[PDB]
């Protein structure tokens, strides 16, 4: 029963495993190993449930264990093993042959197979843990293992791409950890965690890998939000490192997704506004996309309320994701037609769902908001209103009140206005007319470099895919 | 079928002169008895819930209506049973007859359309649509294929697709060669404007019911007086003041409407109110045609209130052209405007920069903004450029 | 280090056609403009 | 849709038959 | 005014005609609006081809 | 995060750099540590310690001096240590409505500019008035709303004199690019 | 090696810059050469026109040329006798005097006056009473 059931598994791994090691072994081709990755992630996920975890047991023991041998007891261990002679000596399925490693050359160490086996072996142990969802004691003992076998290894062209995926765990294997129990040991260990990141990342510079250095600069920018340190993202972002080219669109909208979030407090959304539409773009609409489309939306629906103009309210109806919109709802309501008391109750009982995204430490700062927007909303009705009359519409409290607040939004060109107190009214400076200006005209200097930058990029990729057909002999 | 879903919608929710429910109540309740269709006596529970002016008493006693009990039950169910299954005993022993024969097209199809017309009034839609779809194919010329497209508009504007009917609409239209075809013209003039007014699309409205062939009247779906409904208040936003004295006042077929039905008078006084540019006469005619008019409609009172923002912006318009400079004071002791509530009125307009009007809270007096200009209209390509720029990014680099 | 000065030279050969594909084919367009008008 | 097009104004409805009785009396 | 007979302003306050009527500006606004609309439907044909 | 560590002076030095940072008029590292400290929701709120510094900034932007002012003048927590501030953070309010008249106003009499400073005497406003240099008339003050050397920084971005010019050499500059 | 990994990247980024650039030179080239031998396409005489009427096993097939007589010629020898019919419009070479290829067939109508309707539009729905 069991017997045959770790042969079918195991023949499916090793079919998938000599496709990419002879793709390696001929000069340096790295994009055949890339593509066949991609689909490893789904097909081992769903393979680890089937045949429950005796496909991993085989596998050690068919190719030699450099540091193997005792891992895979210390995972059988915390399940509590029933014996079903499972010790290694029985099931060989080398039996010397050129592709199978053979053994009398391996075992007299004459050649080295230990570059492609062990750091493919690291990667099938993350895989499992993940499903089974393991935490605490093993969660250490692989990041302890890990990262003194990637100091030794030269990270070869080749090598730079099977670690890019490990180091996606190491860092969400810590995160669940903390959120899951808090203690003395969670807070030391994640000192040297932020050590590790920045050797390796300054290592990757010079080989110049797109996706090593894409996977590491999302989780280094998302580790600075959470340890609450606002000047090493300043200056993390200011060298430019991360390339646009290789890299996937996944990885894209994470990055455009942080620089939203650190320019929000930086006062500045004019940049900020354009990474949070990018990031979308960016981001697939498939089922396993929504997780980071749900988060992302929640973002830009801020941001345009902390601009002082109010968005567009299409986008709440017409998506379908309106379930958790709603808080952000009442926010523009509020805001948009002024109500003091109406802002304060929807904070209140809304507190509990905003706490979650700390989106409710930046909804504490559109109160101001609040009222700067319904002056910009009451000065473009009217050209000339008296001083009195506002505060009878806004329910404010004295005119000296009212006098401070309409003048400080002038400071960032928002009004356009002026007050004249001899006159009684506050008249408006703003009398359009900018056709005989030049301001339009450097508006239109930037759309028709969108354009050309299209083209430029439209020849980036044309003939590229079309290459390899004059080579390959057709018919 | 007009009067089956206009009492129906009569019942769900009205909020002025609640004695039309009792004859809506009335005709329903002896409407489903003189007909075939079993389920639609059992929807008047689904389709009421959650609305004002419940007609249905059981465990909620606030039901304002004066025929309190819709509740379904099984005495009238197995009745109507009975005639369904009395009826497809006579049908399948025609159809049993033309499967053994199978004479021509005509006839193999005609057992399905004597099927789309069964299923259709047993109350079954997603049965009826299974066996359209096999008449259609089976059709010997377009004359059997449109009458295929009819009973899916009947089913479809009882349960509001916006989907299937739409797609088999333009189907017909389309096949090989349009042509001059009164079949495929009068219908489909008629019916894709009834599914412009849903989605409000404004363009095609006011071509396609202020300007219908003659009288349209199939009286199976939609009536006379309905068509002229919904004209007079589709044709008071396309169409300009040069068309309102051409195809709305000097109309011929609204010159005996007057004299033919009553109850509407939206021919009469909104149309001369706002050709005469009056808002002491417009004003008090908005709550009566509001009752009367856009209650009772199904496809109007889904908005109902949007509408009086919509009709009280054209008449701003009218004045505001006449003048420049004017006392607040002044249209209130002529036109019968509150001046504590104006400035409330015209707040919903103004700040979305839909009017012009500027009134100045000193003097009180209003004044006129300029109406068009060259950097307004380059405010829409901005919108529409930048709009466009995005499907060039998103489909150029999700090909690749 | 021999096969290392090898990669060196084969930059050379790529440059060398790489220079001479972008000055012919900025070339063929004043030899299509002639062959265009003289056929 | 959206803005306007569903929330509209909510008020206001029933009062607009009192300021044509404002005006006749106060008059 | 509203019939579009002859383009003017009046003034109701000091009594006055203002002056109001001016020309038009074509292949700005209504050229250009007209045509980007027509060349959205392209892209949209595009994109389903292309699949 | 360390739940031992708690003291009558934690969160007095604290809110004390908040209030480094604001006089120095530097709002990146002032929105920065406020959502990041132990606890960013109890002690922010609870405490009128770690509150005050917080209520004085987002009543800053606000536009409202009428509350603002009052705890920086007459409040209870900035009378003994937390009065070094206030020689600076006070003369924050005063440059702000200062270069607030100078564009809305063209001339504003000077008995409401002493109520709106909140000055006790008329002499510190004539002080006030050389510092920035405005012209006095008769009970009045003037602003000729005099700017400085061009703007900002960025040249040939709404900088340097004549941006008409380079306009037209770039928009030149975009036929070469397609033949390229 | 610290210089030599460094330029690794030069690998395929010159390689880009020369397979993509080739495929745009030989095609606008090829464009070139073609029309420059255009002239000895010009100045060959041409072909005739022609109908197939019938074969034989000689590979000899008959051509009816409508302003000239009929002239038998033979079929080319990338084609045969199997695919040529009676009343097959061809065309026939000039100078050698041979078949080249088949352009189309007869048209539907013949003689005189034909009058040849297929599925028409009228039905029994077009006919009342």
């Amino acid at each position: 029963l069991h017997h045959s059931e770790k042969k079918y598994a195991e023949e499916d791994q090793v079919q998938e495993l000599l496709k990419v090691l002879n793709e390696i072994s001929k000069t340096t081709l790295t994009l055949d190993p890339r593509y066949i990755w991609r689909s490893l992630k789904d097909l081992s996920s769903l393979r680890n449930q089937e045949l429950l975890n005796a496909e991993t047991l085989c596998f050690t023991v068919n190719v030699l264990y450099p540091d193997s041998s005792s891992f895979k007891k210390n995972l059988l261990k915390f399940i509590t093993s029933n014996h079903k002679s499972s010790v290694p000596g029985s099931a060989e399925l080398r039996n010397s042959y050129p592709a199978s490693f053979y053994s009398v050359n391996t075992e007299k160490k004459t050649i080295e197979v230990t570059a492609e086996i062990n750091c493919f072996m690291h990667l099938l142990v993350q895989l499992f843990l993940w499903d089974s969802k393991e935490l605490e004691q093993l969660v250490e003992f692989n990041r302890k293992v890990v990262i003194p076998n990637l100091l030794c290894y030269y990270n070869l062209r080749s090598l730079n791409l099977i670690n890019a995926k490990l180091w996606f765990y190491i860092y969400l294997s810590h995160e669940t950890l903390a959120r899951s129990s808090e203690e003395i040991n969670s807070d030391n260990q994640n000192i040297i965690l932020r050590s590790t990141m920045m050797k390796f990342l300054k290592i990757a510079s010079l080989k110049h890998d797109n996706e090593t250095k894409a996977m590491l600069i999302n989780l280094i920018l998302r580790d600075f939000l959470n340890n609450g340190e606002v000047d090493s993202a300043s200056d993390f972002i200011s060298k430019l490192e991360y390339p646009h080219t290789d890299v996937s669109s996944s990885l894209e909208a994470r990055y455009f997704f942080y620089l939203s979030k650190i320019n929000a407090i930086q006062l500045d959304y004019s940049t900020a506004n354009e990474y949070i539409i990018a990031a979308i773009r960016k981001a697939p609409h498939n089922s396993k996309s929504l997780g980071f489309l749900q988060q992302s939306n929640k973002l830009h629906c801020c941001i345009q309320l902390l601009m002082g103009d109010i968005p567009e309210l299409s986008f709440f109806h017409q998506s379908n994701m309106q379930k958790s919109l709603l808080p952000y709802y009442h926010l523009t309501k509020a805001v948009k037609l002024g109500d003091l008391k109406k802002f304060t109750s929807t904070i209140t009982k809304y507190k509990q769902l905003l706490l979650k995204d700390d989106t409710y430490q930046l909804c504490v700062r559109l109160r101001s908001n609040v009222i700067k927007t319904g002056i910009r909303i009451i000065s473009l009705t009217y050209k000339k209103i008296s001083l009195r009359d506002i505060c009878l519409k806004l329910n404010l409290d004295s005119e000296q009140t009212v006098e401070y607040m309409v003048s400080r939004a002038i400071r960032d060109g928002v009004i356009e206005a002026k007050i004249n107190h001899e006159d009684g009214f506050i008249e408006t400076t703003e009398l359009l007319n900018i056709y005989d200006s030049e301001d339009p005209q450097q508006v239109f200097d930037e759309r028709i470099k969108f354009a050309n930058q299209l083209h430029d990029e439209y020849l980036v990729s044309m003939r590229y895919p079309e290459d390899k057909k004059t080579q390959q002999n057709e018919k | 079928n007009y009067e089956v879903s206009e009492k129906a919608f009569l019942l769900t929710q009205s909020k002025v002169s609640i004695e039309q429910r009792k004859e809506a109540a009335e005709f329903v309740l002896a409407k489903i008895k003189e007909e075939e269709m079993a389920p639609y006596y059992k929807y008047l529970c689904e389709e009421y819930l959650v609305n004002n002016g419940q007609s249905d008493l059981e465990h909620d006693e606030k039901s304002d209506s004066l025929n309190e009990w819709i509740k379904f039950d099984q005495e009238l169910y197995n009745e109507l049973c009975k005639k369904n299954e009395s009826k497809i005993k006579e049908l399948n022993e025609k159809i049993q007859k033309l499967e053994e024969d199978d004479e021509g097209e005509l006839e193999q199809a005609q057992a399905w359309i004597n099927l789309g017309e069964y299923y259709a009034q047993i109350g079954d839609k997603d049965n009826a649509e299974k066996t359209l779809g096999k008449s259609l194919s089976k059709a010997i010329s377009t004359g059997a294929k449109i009458d295929v497209m009819l009973t899916i508009a009947r089913l479809g504007f009882f349960y509001n697709d916006q989907l299937y009917v739409k797609e088999k609409l333009e189907a017909v239209n389309s096949m090989i060669e349009k042509g001059g075809d009164w079949e495929r013209r009068n219908r489909y003039k008629t019916y894709y404007g009834i599914h412009c007014l849903a989605v409000r699309n404004f363009k095609e409205a006011a071509k396609l019911l202020v300007d219908s062939l003659a009288t349209f009247t199939s009286i199976e779906l939609t009536s006379y007086e309905s068509i002229a409904t919904y004209a007079s208040v589709t044709g008071l936003f396309t169409l300009e003041r040069t068309d309102l004295k051409s195809k709305v006042i000097d109309s011929p077929e609204l010159l005996s409407l007057i004299s033919t039905t009553a109850a509407l008078q939206s021919i009469s006084s909104l149309t001369i109110s706002l050709y005469a540019s009056d808002y002491a006469s417009y004003f008090p005619y908005l709550l009566e045609t509001y009752a009367n008019v856009l209650i009772p409609c199904k496809y109007l009172n889904r908005h109902a209130d949007f509408f009086v923002r919509e009709m009280r912006r054209k008449v701003y318009a009218q004045l505001l052209e006449s003048y420049k400079t004017l006392s607040l004071k002044s249209m209130a002791s002529a036109f019968g405007v509150s001046v504590a509530f104006l400035d409330n009125d015209l707040g919903k307009f103004i700040p979305n920069k839909q009017l012009n009007c500027v009134i100045d809270r000193v003097n009180g007096i209003v004044e006129t903004n300029r109406p068009d200009n060259k950097n307004a209209q380059y405010h829409l390509l901005v919108k529409q450029g930048d709009g466009l720029l995005t499907k060039l990014q998103k489909y150029g680099a999700a090909v690749r | 280090y021999f096969k290392l000065k090898k990669l060196e030279k084969e930059y050379e050969l790529l440059t060398l056609q790489e220079d001479y594909i972008k000055d012919e084919q900025r070339h063929l367009k004043r030899e299509l403009k002639r062959a265009q008008e003289e056929v | 849709e959206n803005w306007d097009d569903v929330e509209v104004d909510d008020d206001f409805t029933n009062e607009l038959k009192a300021e044509l009785d404002r005006y006749k009396r106060e008059n | 005014i509203l019939d579009k007979i002859f383009y003017g302003v009046l003034d109701q306050g000091n009594g006055w005609l203002y002056v109001y009527e001016t020309p038009n500006q074509d292949a700005t606004y209504d050229s250009a609006l007209e045509l980007v609309g027509q060349l959205n439907k392209v892209v949209d044909q595009l994109f389903e081809k292309a699949s | 995060n360390h739940k031992l560590s708690e003291s009558d002076k934690k969160s007095k030095l604290i809110s004390l750099y908040l209030l480094n940072l604001l006089s120095q008029n530097n709002t990146t590292k002032f929105h920065s540590e406020l959502q990041y400290l132990d606890k960013h929701i109890k002690n922010l709120e609870d405490d009128s310690l770690l509150s005050y510094p917080i209520k004085l900034d987002r009543w800053l932007m606000e536009g409202s001096y009428q509350k603002a002012w009052d705890l920086l003048q007459s409040g209870s927590q900035n009378i003994s240590e937390f009065d070094s501030f206030t020689d600076i953070l006070k003369s924050a309010i005063r440059d702000e409505i200062a270069k607030n008249t100078e564009l809305s106003y063209d001339f504003l009499p000077l008995s409401n500019i002493k109520a709106l400073l909140f000055f006790n005497n008329e002499k510190e406003t004539e002080k006030f008035a050389l510092e920035r240099n405005w012209p006095i008339v008769n009970s009045k003050v003037y602003f000729n709303n005099q700017s400085k050397e061009k703007a900002d920084y960025e040249d040939e971005m709404m900088h340097e004199e004549d941006q008409k010019t380079n306009i037209i050499e770039k928009a030149m500059d975009y036929a070469i690019s397609i033949e390229n | 090696e610290q210089k030599i990994q460094e330029t690794e990247l030069k690998i395929r980024s010159k390689t880009e810059n020369v397979r993509r650039l080739e495929a745009q030179r030989n095609a606008l080239n090829d464009k070139v050469r073609f029309i420059k031998d255009e002239l000895r396409l010009l100045q060959e005489p041409g072909s005739y026109v022609g109908e197939v009427i019938k074969i034989v096993s000689d590979k000899k097939v008959l051509v009816k040329v409508q302003p000239e007589g009929k002239y038998i010629v033979d079929v080319a020898k990338d084609i045969n006798v199997k695919d040529l019919k009676a009343s097959q419009r061809v065309c026939l070479r000039s100078d050698s005097y041979m078949l080249h290829k088949v352009l189309e067939n007869k048209a539907d109508p013949l003689v005189s006056l034909m009058m040849v309707e297929k599925v028409p539009d009228s039905t029994y729905d077009m006919v009342g009473g």
